[PDB]
């Protein structure tokens, strides 16, 4: 990383045309201007700040997989809650443990230790604000042109006369006195944009709701009260009755889609997705396509699908529709005609 | 158990109020949305009626708390 | 996670199109202008010989030119 740190501020020197005209490339017709550097720090924020939590978790997700604290039914499980926790991004389609979208990148698919970017990132910002004021040329601040400025490189030469004579935090203290690291020069060069995040982002909403999805709307909360229909002396609901249910949920789609939609699509109990299992047999659920799992069933047809076979499932567990709560689906029946 | 969700076995007219303290301790936010209907005998014995309602809108209710409710 | 400009959400620099008050002026536009300036793998070092002596830091020799 260290090498990358000084090398990509030298690939910055590859990206500048200032010594290119004084090492013998194209003549200037493109002289620079003034204002941009108050809004250029915005552009650095989309690059250098946008990649910090994303590249952190994927190495941390890889390690607990690698040391075996994550069983092999939990990869896409462990992939997304940390993207909801650390990044606060969400998947647009729920993923089972087949897809392995972590493998879609370059360096995971081709075996790179991806923590090389964090070390170089830390040493890089401790250096630049402490040194290149004396780089003998500063118009635009990214033009700290040590090419034709020897004086700044000799404070840099205290690390440069060394190979692997020792660690690097002694090479850090040869320059800026760093001993482990500091996040402060990250925070200092974004300190003009820390308060500016209360200038154009003054209007305050803090944090996020850490569980929203754009497919959470199609999930249905079902609410079972065994102390309401069977009451006591009833059977104790456990993971079998979880497994009984999803079979009998899958029932309702087959009975719907051929008596109403009138074509056959198959359904397993595993298509009934279970989320937030609670003792009170309460949980929000939704069903997908069988193995076109990129697409899910729209809830608007599931609402009429339950109302067709609502009478089928309460006696499938000796219940009374006040122990089959759906919160959006309610029984609409019962006109009496007792007198002749 | 609506908002704060205990297992249905480990809740009764009991440490319900004590587990409510653990519910308010685990979270006060959802605890500020669960309204509870306080009740008492002599808050149910304190209502009454005279003249006509005792047999017409009072006795017929407990008539309907019988297994042979149309017979009595 | 499909609205970040890239495929996997690393660099959000192509979201600098609706999130700006201003900002302009590009960097080097000469990315292929060395291709037809034709400095080969040792003329780039003969020119970078003059790059770091103006920084004062030394240049590389002994294998840097010879065997390659």
């Amino acid at each position: 990383g260290f090498h990358e740190a000084v090398g990509e501020i030298m690939s910055l020197s590859a990206a500048t045309p200032k010594h290119l005209k004084s090492i013998g490339l194209l003549s200037p017709d493109f002289q620079e201007d003034n204002e941009t550097e108050i809004n250029f720090l915005l552009k650095q924020a989309l690059t250098i700040v946008g990649t910090l939590p994303f590249t952190y978790m994927l190495e941390k997700w890889r390690w607990m997989v690698f040391k075996g604290e994550i069983p092999k039914d939990q990869w896409m499980k462990k992939w997304w809650e940390m993207k909801r926790e650390i990044v606060g991004v969400v998947e647009p389609v729920p993923h089972d443990e087949t897809y392995c979208d972590p493998a879609s990148l370059f360096h995971v698919s081709n075996d790179y230790s991806f923590i090389r970017y964090y070390t170089r990132t830390l040493y890089q910002f401790q250096f630049q604000e402490a040194l290149c004021q004396a780089a003998k040329h500063e118009g635009p601040l990214h033009k700290c042109d040590i090419s034709n400025s020897t004086e700044a490189g000799q404070k840099l030469f205290n690390m440069l006369r060394l190979g692997k004579s020792e660690p690097w935090t002694l090479a850090l203290e040869n320059v800026v006195g760093a001993k482990n690291m500091n996040v402060r020069p990250l925070l200092n060069y974004f300190e003009p944009l820390f308060t500016w995040l209360k200038d154009q982002n003054k209007n305050s909403f803090v944090g996020w709701s850490t569980d929203w999805s754009p497919y959470a709307d199609q999930s249905i909360k079902v609410r079972i009260s065994l102390k309401s229909a069977l009451g006591d002396k009833a059977y104790e609901w456990n993971d079998n009755e979880m497994y009984l249910f999803r079979s009998s949920v899958a029932y309702a789609m087959r009975q719907y889609f051929l008596k109403v939609k009138n074509q056959m699509i198959l359904f397993g109990e595993e298509d009934v997705r279970v989320a937030n299992l609670k003792p009170r047999i309460s949980f929000n659920f939704f069903v997908t396509a069988p193995k076109n799992v990129s697409d899910i069933i729209p809830r608007t047809e599931v609402e009429k699908a339950i109302r067709m076979s609502r009478s089928r499932i309460n006696d499938a567990f000796r219940l009374n529709d006040n122990s089959l709560e759906f919160l959006g689906i309610q029984p609409t029946l019962g006109p009496p005609n007792q007198p002749p | 158990i609506n908002g704060f969700d205990l297992p249905e076995g480990n809740v009764t007219q009991e440490n319900f109020v004590d587990m409510q303290q653990r519910c308010n301790a685990s979270d006060p936010a959802a605890y500020a949305q669960l309204v509870f209907q306080t009740c008492d005998i002599n808050a149910f014995l304190s209502e009454a009626v005279e003249g006509t309602g005792l047999a017409f809108i009072v006795f017929t209710e407990a008539i309907t708390k019988m297994p042979l409710s149309p017979l009595w | 996670a499909h609205l970040l400009g890239d495929m996997w959400g690393r660099f959000w620099t192509n979201l600098y199109s609706l999130t700006v008050p201003f900002g302009q002026k590009p960097n080097i536009d000469v990315t292929d202008a060395m291709v037809d300036q034709a400095w080969d793998a040792q003329r780039i070092f003969k020119e970078a010989e003059k790059f770091f002596v103006s920084v004062g830091l030394p240049n590389m020799t002994q294998g840097f030119w010879e065997n390659s």
